């Protein structure tokens, strides 16, 4: 589901939280990129098991299925962490809770009539093109 | 507390909440938006307030158990839709 | 109907044929009624009274003159056409109730009594004790007010079907 690399930077600062502060890690956004001279080698090594660099309908449907898989796995991880913090095994991480609050704030409303009408309009346009 | 399904708060609701008659819920919501506590708009013609955000804060164990329940539901829905799509498209998945 | 040629004409036949037609009316089997009419001779439907009377009753009923079909109780060609008229009365009241169902938003008790012919007013609760469209006799009976979500799962099923038919090698 995810990349093989997790990045951490050691930050030690007085917790504005007001809690005892200990020198611990903080996650850093990570990505996989390649030089061109490394892209050539990577592609050559993967030539036999490579996928098409184009969206073929079967592969696009498969990509959507994999997206659903990833979303389910992430939601399961969050639910397990919530279980643990609720029961008491782990402490309440305020940044985690803030981000979860923002996520639930960000969930859309799909039963709205003004949205249902636009959705049906766009679906009909796409279906007439099809 | 209000879920995104029916986050349309009403003037009467805010009146039954912190004690004020419905002639300054408008000003109170204006102050909230200006300070940055919430986001959205106020349709005072229909006498309701649309909230599309809240400033997150720190919560309680029960407030997190509620979030756990909501997740449980969301995970169930995602898994059901995943199974449906996978079974339906089984013959074209690469 | 089978051995018409060999057997002779039965003068005591059309009475029973009309009796069966009236029974079909009463049971509300209109399709069978019309198949029976088609089986019958074309001339008889007009020349005769025994067959014509059930034909006229069904004609009134399907035209919608419920008052006329009620008034047509008296003209019974023979006494045999009895208690079938009563089952037909029950069926007529059921049909009127179906009209009230599919139409007539917000109907009242007095007009309902006048239209859907009930028994004595003390028995006016009939068909509300049995058919009972959760009437809720709110004085006016409200007709119980008897009479927005994306079907995303179904639409996704259809779209995946399109993708399947496009991607299958055949």
């Amino acid at each position: 589901l995810g990349l093989p690399t997790e990045a951490y930077i050691s930050v030690e600062e007085v917790h504005d939280d007001g809690t005892p502060t200990s020198k611990t890690f903080e996650h850093v956004t990570s990505e996989i990129g390649a030089e061109e001279a490394e892209e050539v080698g990577v592609e050559h090594l993967l030539r036999d098991i490579k996928d098409t660099t184009v969206g073929t309908l079967s592969q696009r449907i498969t990509n959507q299925v994999h997206g659903l898989k990833g979303l389910n796995s992430k939601l399961l991880d969050i639910r397990s962490y919530l279980e643990k913090v609720a029961t008491g095994k782990l402490p309440i991480n305020h940044q985690i809770i803030y981000q979860l609050q923002d996520v639930f704030n960000l969930l859309p409303d799909v039963s709205l009539q003004e949205f249902v009408k636009a959705f049906y309009l766009k679906t009909n346009d796409q279906m007439v093109v099809v | 507390t209000r879920p995104a399904n029916h986050r349309q708060l009403t003037f009467e609701e805010i009146a039954k909440s912190a004690k004020i008659t419905v002639n300054e819920v408008e000003l109170l919501v204006m102050k909230a938006l200006s300070v940055g506590l919430v986001k959205g708009s106020i349709d005072e013609v229909d006498k309701r307030v649309h909230m599309t955000w809240v400033q997150p804060r720190v919560l309680d164990l029960q407030q997190i158990k509620g979030m756990k329940d909501r997740l449980e539901f969301w995970c169930t829905d995602v898994k059901s839709m995943e199974m449906l799509v996978e079974h339906q498209a089984h013959d074209i998945l690469t | 109907f089978d051995y018409k040629e060999q057997l002779p004409e039965s003068a005591y036949m059309h009475q029973l044929l009309g009796l069966n037609l009236l029974f079909l009316l009463s049971q509300n089997r209109v399709a069978e009624f019309h198949t029976e009419l088609e089986r019958l001779p074309a001339k008889d439907i007009q020349t005769n009274v025994y067959i014509k009377h059930p034909v006229s009753l069904e004609q009134y009923l399907m035209e919608g003159s419920y008052n006329k079909v009620f008034l047509a109780k008296g003209n019974i060609p023979a006494e045999s056409y009895t208690f079938f008229i009563d089952i037909l009365l029950d069926t007529i009241r059921d049909e009127i109730a179906g009209c009230i169902e599919k139409a007539y938003e917000k109907i009242l008790f007095t007009e309902a009594t006048r239209i859907l012919f009930f028994n004595t007013p003390k028995k006016m609760t009939d068909y509300a004790k049995k058919r009972g469209w959760v009437l809720g006799p709110n004085n006016y009976y409200s007709f119980a007010s008897q009479q927005t979500t994306i079907p995303s799962t179904e639409l996704a099923k259809q779209v995946i079907e399109y993708a399947r038919q496009l991607e299958m090698i055949v």
